[PDB]
């Protein structure tokens, strides 16, 4: 209401004093703005600072250089001008002069009106408030005389450090980040105390924090090597609590003392843990012995990422008693311990989950969740309170999401993945209620629902570069949820006199056993097919991918490669199905072809390709053979046209795929120059449809290829691409095409008969589009001022090189 | 003076337990290395 | 004048919408190896006031392209384009062929790397336009 | 090589461009964390594959010695022998993107290579020994 | 082709009552990855709500 | 019910025309049809007068629009009271009812009242049968919808924006995702999530109908043109328990549904913002008394905000008067050092402005550099200074803030008419001397030529209060350029012919509102200038072409009155520039030229501009005494010879349409065009033979 609000602020400006410093100490020191706290009471602070101004009249800009001044554009008429002698009777004279007493008075700007005018501007919007203190505060803080500094700067940490400040937390625009922005533009007081700042986190400053605590390690702060390690530790901090570890191991690999530090921190950024845990127990052991103090803070990065390096490696068996030797919730993190019940110790688990969930944090929210979760399970006619747990747990990530950085960090990833291990938590309950009530064996009337809810939970699966933890974690907590189904239909095994016990826990391990191997994970990539003897059986997609990953296993460390040898030569028993045997055949090929052989090999890719004709990787790798029986000769032997065979077999039937490799060597060993014409019979005895989209890409090296001889094989390809896309082709024909019609016989016939096909086969297509290519070579053609400018700067940059 | 003051909050944490029972009672060395060495030992 | 307009330049390419009759596309997606064809954006109408440029050591003109899906993609006509344009362009082609070893990759894929080329696409042996966006620059 | 013509060679002191204001702005810990870990990890990445370097740049090196040859007038060497040009090349330059992401047999630092060129490529004594037009101060 | 089957409808609550949870003074100062943490996520093992600790200046009279 | 049909059929006018006095009468009708045996009846008469009722529903008043929207409501709500009863009586003009909506709010006065009759029509129904012959105007819905919904680019916004969001969403299907046309939707999905959040809960259950059954193949090409920007506004809405948990567990519920899917098409930030105009600070000194020396601080930290208030009408009027206070101070600071003049500035106007007529002006060579230009400050400047301006002409559409802004705007104008003769005194640099390089300019400045900016963005606004300011800005600154020049040099050195060619500009735009800017200035400066037959007779030719693309490019849900005053412009320019020419074969540069233009476009593929064109034909043919085939004698081959060459069958259909227009315009008139055109007509007529499946 602006009448009593006007009167309250002037009777409070009205109190103080007119002095700048005075009223910079009456809003940092003396005012206690603990009444307003939910409101931006900096824009108070700005309607006192602004009180200390003087209303000056000669207010004027000098940062602009403004619009053409009447004063020298009357004076650049340089000799030939008749000046007027006194001509006044006209109506513009008068005009004239009556605008220039307007523009006189109009353009008279004090700083009364500036100022009261945006006071009222911070009454509607608060970001005129950022702005405006932002602007003033560094330029105030100069009033502030040195032997001064000290208590100032005390009272800002007093300022900063006062609790009522929660009342501003649920906000994106608090004073915090209003203040701290205005601390970042000074650089004289800008290093407060900076555990402040790592702490002035419970507010969203992420970036306001970070850049002061990055202008202390670029700034001359030096009078202590104990301040600038404790910037250091709220510096990585920050960057843990934001995920971007990339930043984490480049600052502690600048900052670490011992070597062994710095070689497990560079393999684990890379990603290879065991080595990295070999590293970090070196460099424990040589701080039990040695002569260097380890600073306490590399003692305990040698400890938690010995930690983490063994909780990717998924050695479990250690860090369960480890978890045991200290009081630590290390041990909630066995939710995946090789276990089958989670029931015969479920006191033991709710007691601790029971002592930590205080300051609740998701995880452990996510843990109270899963134990309300399979009492609802192992006990039907549960309590329904996972309906509950789960919209706590999700209000809790919401509150996490909102304390973050608006635009994505790495560190919202997982609250996605909590997102997502709450839906499935509903989506199992809806599968345990739904398990219950089948206890009349009212089986394929109810299992409809449990496979939809099984197979939408096949397809939501993560990224395959996403952490394996994230696929760990998911992996754990849905074999859980798949031993609750395996459990409940047990008893109803018998009575049915395949059958309904699932048992695709498999399925869970062989999608997690491939994406280890892709993380360069090989020893718990073949760690975790041992976990898939539970049921002695044979089933037709568990022995597929379980021979597979355990053959892919034993194809790189190249004193490995007899114990892929072993295991498939041996086995001839057909795993329910006739396409299984053929990649047996190619993989024993492989295996072959790794070592010395030359023609073992080459009998072992024959009975692999004589037995389906359908797989495309064994003519991949039969061609990739002969490349390498080719590698040691010149590439003109005949031999090469097997070769480019099998790559032209290996690129029909391999579609929708990385096969553009397969067209380079396919347009790499036709170019031999061969007198007999094997090759060319290789090429044109073809049985197959050529992938024609994917020799788009090889465009230029097909149309270069027709002014080079030995090539009239690459016609059919460009011709097939003429017909189907004839936009892919038609600015690279036209650009080679007046290449070779001005240097002016096999190059011009065949690219005007490639020309006239694209012509012919869509007429409008060429007709346009040589009409769009005419117009611009014709009308965007530089003027004659460019091409001095451009021919100037060649000549000028020829002589200052010369 | 300065040091002290530049410090005040640099106050280390061994874990998120440690820190969830500090703040849960005010309301109501080589060790690890050594145990990892003698679990080898034990296997 | 930083902007000049498109009819008074080249009438035929603002009255283009009007008298074309099919579906061209914006050249250039076919460099970039995207499998299918049917999502290729198809250029609605070149918009008016195309930019002039004036750079370091040269200038050139800014025309931009509405698309179909109403995205505006905007080129640059270097006129007399230097005659070392193969070379450039066979580079171009050879490290956009790298990018999807760097993409089934993990460790490159968590740190999102590609390699960034530009899409340069020849209409004659004279002139070749180039993407270039504004908030370009040089060092 | 019994010809001696093509050899794909770099004439600078420094192995690339790091200058003092590039690496004032990339900074400190993103030099360590993000300029090198990404060097290391596409060339990681490259060799990976079995042999798809060898598959790209076996043509766009022969297109390369085509126009080497092209230029200045002597294009009357097409044999085999200009594919042992190819081939030694591509040998070249395989074997120098393989040193960056090789990793030790002994416990060494990844990124070290790559931490030894970013010393030799930002030392002033070898940024003064470059031409004026390279612009060594930014 | 085009369509698939119907996907498990989850059923959202209507008139969830949670508790708006007080703000507590955390203290954490481990630089190492996992913040002191059993696991690396960082987001999921952090307090919803904080404050700043309490802390003295210099008594030193 | 067969005479009470009878009865309430010869009544319904009156009762219709009684409700217009006591609006309670329309709870008789509700009677009739919300409980009654004779209810489908009611709904027939009913449905079968507001038919008739609808082609002046947007035309009338509040009180009559009002009361045929509520019994447009009561014969929607009766097919949903009674869904087994008939609702059969609904189906027939149905699609009619659709597309006479989107044809009337063309040419109607209130164009809205259409789409919210569509809006209630879709409310009203959803879970029924008769949604499959609705599916037949989908693409047209979809695509008259999103060319109506982002051409708004100037969106008067009170509920527009989201009357047209909320229409291209929520269409009714009985299928359970709509159809093949969902791209239609991926683009007001992204402003039913982010901007609206009373549209919120609709789009996001169009997303979970597209998540829930659409195999994840094809449906996920479809968001990604938009699904950076649907993540984006899907990460705003998750907000804690203050915020509304029914709006946010169901955003949890989406991204917990899409495992991977939820962040796999995400890339480091392609959106960092690079400090623009409303971003910069403009420093000025200040006097604190607490401080030895003035300090300099920015006197720009709240302009987007007094903007963002400005623009604003559910503000305060004190918050309002006092923003645009805060912006004109700003701009009279950046207009300040220009403001002041010298002693003899009469005398050196005048000596200025006659020294424009002669020829070989000697210019005084000196060898100085002078400093750059820093493009991007130049930039920013530039574009801040038209923000300022477009906003004093903004707040003339505001009572009590419109009489000091038209004040200031005069002084403004009349300011920048005194300033743009330095710009005509210095475009002689280009001049005496075909190269000449050792000459003095002073250095980097604004020009002076952001007036050219700011008067076609008042015709262009879609506030007409501010239109008719844009109007009165250029009657000011032709009175007062005709004033200082004189009539005879001000329309070739002038702001008169600059502007000119802006408003020419206007026509080639790629939306409807700057081309009735153009239009606007067109017919002002035709109204102006005709009493000199120099300028309207060189700039004839673009004036023409640029009345005539006004007709060709329009799209056909822009409103009727763009092309109706582009024709009446072109019909008045063509009979004031064809009024001197009596010689029958008269053509020398220009009138060959605009000729061409006109007879070459008889054949276009839009029927307004080929009957604009058939009437402009004709009016210059009454106007002097010439015929139509005189006029058409050295231009008919440039007509023809594109039409006989083509064989008129791989052509799509709007041009085979007009090919045969064109030649059965040829072809009626007097004794021409009779030669070897057989083979045309023999396709035709076998191309119309045929049957069309």
């Amino acid at each position: 209401d602006i009448g009593i609000r006007k009167r309250f602020m002037t009777i409070l400006d009205n109190s103080l004093e007119r002095d700048i410093k005075e009223r910079l100490y009456y809003v940092i020191r003396d005012q206690n703005w603990e009444f307003i706290a939910d409101y931006p009471w900096l824009n108070q602070a700005l309607q006192l600072l602004y009180g200390s101004f003087n209303r000056e009249k000669e207010l004027s800009l000098k940062n602009i250089y403004c619009l053409s001044p009447p004063s020298i554009l009357q004076e650049y008429l340089p000799e030939n001008a008749e000046m007027v002698t006194e001509v006044n009777d006209l109506e513009l004279s008068n005009f004239v002069k009556g605008h220039i007493a307007s523009m006189q008075g109009l353009c008279r700007i004090i700083s009364s009106d500036f100022i009261d005018s945006l006071i009222e501007i911070f009454y509607q919007d608060p970001k005129a408030i950022h702005r405006a203190w932002v602007t003033l505060f560094p330029q105030v803080y100069k009033s502030i005389p040195k032997n001064e500094k000290y208590g100032f700067v005390r009272s800002i940490i007093t300022l900063l450090s006062k609790p009522y400040h929660t009342r501003q937390i649920s906000s994106r625009t608090n004073v915090i980040n209003m203040l701290l922005d205005s601390i970042s533009k000074i650089e004289s007081l800008e290093l407060p105390p900076h555990l402040v700042k790592y702490l002035a986190i419970s507010y969203n400053a992420w970036y306001q924090s970070i850049n002061i605590l990055e202008s202390i390690q670029s700034n001359t702060s030096i009078d202590n090597t104990k301040i600038i390690e404790a910037n250091e530790d709220a510096l990585l901090e920050l960057y843990v609590n934001l995920q971007e570890e990339d930043m984490f191991y480049g600052l502690w690999r600048r900052r670490a003392k011992y070597t062994e530090t710095n070689i497990g921190l560079s393999y684990e950024q890379i990603g290879l843990w065991d080595k990295a845990q070999q590293l970090y127990e070196v460099a424990q052991v040589k701080a039990r012995s040695g002569a260097l103090p380890y600073s306490q803070s590399e003692y305990a990065l040698w400890e938690d990422n010995w930690i983490q390096c063994a909780e990717k490696l998924q050695h479990w068996d250690v860090l369960t008693e480890l978890a045991k030797h200290e009081g630590f919730t290390d041990l909630l993190l066995e939710c995946g311990w090789r276990v089958a019940d989670w029931n015969s110790d479920r006191d033991a688990l709710e007691q601790s989950v029971k002592s930590v969930m205080d300051v609740p944090t998701p995880r452990r929210q996510m843990f109270k969740t899963f134990l309300a979760l399979q009492n609802f399970a192992e006990s039907r006619k549960g309590d329904q309170e996972v309906r509950k747990l789960c919209d706590e747990g999700i209000q809790l990530s919401l509150i996490k999401w909102v304390s973050l950085p608006i635009r994505y960090t790495p560190a919202h990833k997982w609250l996605l993945h909590g997102f997502q291990q709450y839906m499935e938590f509903l989506e199992a309950t809806q599968i345990y209620a739904n398990l219950h009530t089948t206890t009349v064996q009212n089986l394929d009337s109810k299992a409809q629902e449990i496979k939809r809810i099984l197979q939408a939970w096949r397809d939501r699966l993560p990224n395959t570069w996403d952490d394996v933890n994230m696929w760990n974690d998911l992996v754990t907590w849905r074999q859980h949820a798949f031993q609750v189904i395996n459990n409940a239909y047990l008893p109803l095994i018998p009575a049915l006199q395949a059958y309904r016990g699932y048992h695709e826990i498999a399925w869970v391990i062989n999608r997690f056993a491939h994406v280890a191997r892709k993380h360069n994970m090989p020893d718990v990539c073949i760690s975790q097919l041992a976990r898939i003897y539970t049921l002695p059986n044979i089933e037709i997609q568990e022995a597929f991918l379980k021979l597979r990953e355990q053959a892919k296993c034993h194809y790189q460390n190249m004193n490995e490669l007899t114990t892929g040898l072993d295991v498939i030569s041996n086995t001839n028993l057909v795993y329910f199905g006739t396409v299984q045997k053929a990649e047996f055949f190619t993989l024993k090929g492989m295996f072959l072809s790794k070592l010395r052989a030359y023609e073992e090999a080459n009998q072992a890719f024959a009975t692999a390709v004589q037995i389906d004709l359908n797989l495309a990787k064994a003519w991949a790798q039969w061609g990739f053979f002969n490349d390498r029986r080719l590698s040691e000769e010149p590439n003109n032997i005949s031999f090469a046209s097997n070769a480019i065979s099998c790559y032209l077999q290996a690129a029909g039937l391999y579609k929708n795929s990385k096969i553009r490799e397969l067209l380079c060597r396919i347009l790499w060993l036709i170019s031999i120059d061969d007198a007999s014409g094997m090759l060319t019979n290789a090429f044109d005895s073809f049985r197959g449809e050529i992938p024609v989209w994917y020799w788009i890409t090889f465009i230029p090296q097909l149309l270069t290829s027709l002014s080079h001889k030995e090539a009239n094989m690459v016609r059919h390809i460009l011709i097939r691409i003429a017909k189907s896309y004839p936009q892919a082709l038609h600015f690279q024909l036209r650009t080679t095409k007046e290449d070779f019609a001005v240097i002016q016989r096999q190059p011009w016939e065949y690219l005007q008969e490639l020309n006239n096909i694209l012509k012919t086969a869509y007429p409008l297509l060429a007709l346009s589009l040589e009409s769009l290519v005419a117009q611009i070579n014709d009308r965007f053609k530089s003027t004659t001022d460019e091409d001095l400018f451009r021919l100037i700067n060649v000549l000028l940059i020829d002589g200052t090189l010369n | 003076n300065y040091e002290q003051l530049m410090l005040i909050m640099n106050e280390r944490t061994t874990t998120i337990t440690n820190s969830t029972f500090a703040v849960s009672l005010t309301k109501n060395q080589f060790s690890r290395l050594k145990f990892i060495e003698q679990w080898r030992i034990n296997k | 004048s930083k902007k000049e307009n498109l009819e008074v330049l080249c009438p035929h390419l603002s009255n283009f919408h009007h008298q074309k009759f099919e579906d061209i596309e914006i050249p250039g997606q076919y460099l970039l190896n995207k499998d299918n064809n049917v999502h290729f954006i198809k250029i609605a109408r070149f918009l008016p006031t195309v930019d002039f440029v004036r750079g370091t050591h040269s200038s050139y003109r800014r025309l931009m392209i509405r698309g179909h899906d109403g995205s505006v993609h905007s080129f640059a006509v270097q006129y007399p384009a230097v005659r070392h344009s193969r070379r450039e362009e066979r580079m171009f082609q050879l490290y956009r062929l790298f990018n999807k070893s760097l993409s089934k990759n993990v460790e490159t894929r968590r740190r999102s790397i590609q390699f960034n080329l530009p899409i340069a696409i020849p209409l004659s042996p004279q002139v070749r336009i180039m993407n270039d966006s504004v908030s370009f620059t040089t060092l | 090589l019994p010809p001696d013509s093509p050899i794909f060679h770099n004439n600078e002191p420094v192995p690339f461009r790091l200058t003092p204001n590039i690496q004032s702005l990339i900074g400190d810990s993103a030099l360590e964390g993000i300029f090198a870990v990404n060097l290391f990890t596409i060339s990681r990445a490259l060799i990976e594959p079995d042999n798809e370097l060898n598959t790209y740049l076996a043509l766009f090196i022969r297109d390369e010695i085509i126009s080497w040859f092209s230029n200045l007038h002597r294009p009357i060497i097409e044999n085999p022998q200009l594919r042992e040009m190819v081939q030694t090349n591509v040998d070249l330059i395989i074997r120098k993107v393989a040193q960056l992401g090789h990793l030790n047999s002994t416990p060494t630092v990844t990124t070290q290579f790559i931490l030894d060129c970013i010393g030799s490529a930002v030392s002033p004594r070898n940024l003064a020994r470059t031409d004026v037009n390279f612009m060594p101060w930014f | 082709a085009i369509f698939k089957q119907t996907e498990p409808a989850i059923p959202i609550s209507e008139n969830i009552s949670t508790k708006t949870p007080a703000p507590v003074a955390y203290r954490s100062n481990r630089p190492t990855i996992t913040g002191g943490s059993a696991m690396n996520a960082s987001a999921l093992n952090t307090p919803a709500t904080t404050k700043l600790p309490p802390y003295e200046m210099d008594t030193q009279r | 019910n067969a005479t009470f049909n009878e009865i309430i059929e010869q009544e319904l006018p009156f009762v219709y025309e009684r409700m217009l006095e006591d609006s309670g009468l329309l709870h008789v009708a509700q009677s009739f049809l919300t409980s009654e045996i004779t209810s489908p009846n009611f709904a027939g008469i009913l449905l079968r007068f507001l038919k008739g009722k609808l082609k002046d529903l947007g035309n009338v008043d509040f009180n009559t629009s009002n009361v045929l929207i509520r019994l447009f409501k009561l014969s929607f709500m009766s097919v949903n009271l009674f869904p087994n009863i008939n609702e059969v009586v609904l189906l027939p003009h149905l699609n009619d009812l659709i597309l006479n909506s989107l044809k009337y709010s063309t040419t109607a006065e209130e164009p809205l009242v259409y789409f919210y009759l569509i809006r209630t029509l879709f409310r009203s129904i959803g879970g029924g049968r008769f949604e499959n012959l609705y599916r037949s105007i989908k693409p047209i819905l979809q695509v008259l919808l999103q060319s109506l919904n982002q051409m708004i680019l100037t969106a008067r916004l009170p509920h527009e924006r989201e009357l047209y969001v909320e229409l291209c969403i929520t269409v009714p299907v009985r299928l359970s995702v709509l159809a093949p046309y969902l791209p239609f939707l991926m683009k007001p999905l992204v402003f039913a999530l982010q901007q609206y959040p009373d549209l919120v809960s609709q789009g996001l259950r169009t997303l979970e109908l597209c998540i829930d059954n659409l195999t994840a193949e094809y449906f996920d090409p479809i968001i990604e043109p938009v699904i950076d920007d649907v993540s984006k506004a899907l990460f705003n809405l998750l907000q804690p328990q203050p915020f509304n948990h029914a709006i946010s567990h169901n955003v949890v519920r989406i991204l917990g549904k899409l495992g991977g899917r939820n962040r796999q098409f995400l890339k480091p930030p392609t959106d960092l913002t690079e400090k623009t105009e409303l971003d910069i600070d403009a420093i000025a000194d200040f006097k604190i008394n607490g401080m030895p020396e003035d300090v300099p601080l920015s006197v720009t930290p709240g302009i987007q905000s007094a903007l963002n208030i400005l623009q604003s009408y559910k503000s305060d009027i004190h918050y309002r008067k006092s923003a645009y206070k805060y912006l004109t101070c700003v701009l009279l600071l950046m207009t300040k050092s220009s403001a002041e003049f010298p002693t003899n500035y009469t005398e050196l106007l005048k000596t200025a402005v006659n020294s424009i007529k002669l020829e070989r002006i000697g210019i005084e060579k000196n060898f100085d550099l002078e400093p750059t230009v820093n493009k991007r400050d130049y930039s920013n400047q530039e574009n801040l200074f038209l923000r300022l301006l477009e906003s004093v002409f903004y707040a003339t559409s505001i009572k009590e803030l419109k009489d000091d802004a038209m004040d200031l705007l005069n002084n403004l104008l009349d300011h920048f008419c005194l300033l743009q003769v330095n710009t005509t005194l210095l475009n002689k640099r280009n001049y005496n001397g075909t190269f000449n390089i050792d000459l003095k300019n002073p250095n980097f400045m604004l020009d002076s030529s952001l007036i050219l900016d700011a008067i076609p963005f008042a015709l262009s606004y879609y506030i007409p209060e501010v239109r008719e300011v844009g109007v009165l800005a250029y009657k000011r600154i032709y009175e007062k350029s005709c004033l200082i020049y004189g009539e005879e040099l001000a329309l070739s050195h002038s702001f008169i012919p600059e502007l000119a060619k802006q408003f020419i500009h206007l026509c080639y735009d790629e939306t409807y509102y700057n081309k009735r800017g153009g239009v606007l200035g067109i017919k002002v400066l035709i109204d102006n200038v005709k009493s000199s037959s120099v300028f309207l007779k060189k700039y004839q030719y673009n004036l023409a072409n640029g009345l005539l693309f006004v007709l060709k490019d329009t799209q056909s849900e822009a409103p009727s009155a763009i092309t109706d005053s582009a024709e009446k412009l072109l019909i008045d320019l063509l009979s004031i520039t064809f009024a001197d020419v009596k010689e029958e074969d008269l053509g020398n540069k220009v009138l060959e030229n605009t000729l061409t233009d006109i007879v070459c476009e008889l054949s276009n593929a839009n029927p307004k501009v080929r009957n604009a064109c058939q009437k402009s034909l004709h009016t210059i043919s009454n106007l002097t005494g010439i015929p139509i085939v005189k006029l058409m004698d050295h231009s008919k081959q440039f007509l023809l010879s594109p039409i006989f060459a083509k064989p008129l069958r791989a052509l799509p259909f709007t041009m085979q349409i007009g090919n045969v227009d064109a030649i059965t315009f040829c072809l009626s008139l007097p004794n021409t065009f009779l030669t070897f055109n057989e083979e045309l007509f023999r396709l035709l007529q076998e191309s119309i033979v045929l049957a069309d499946a």
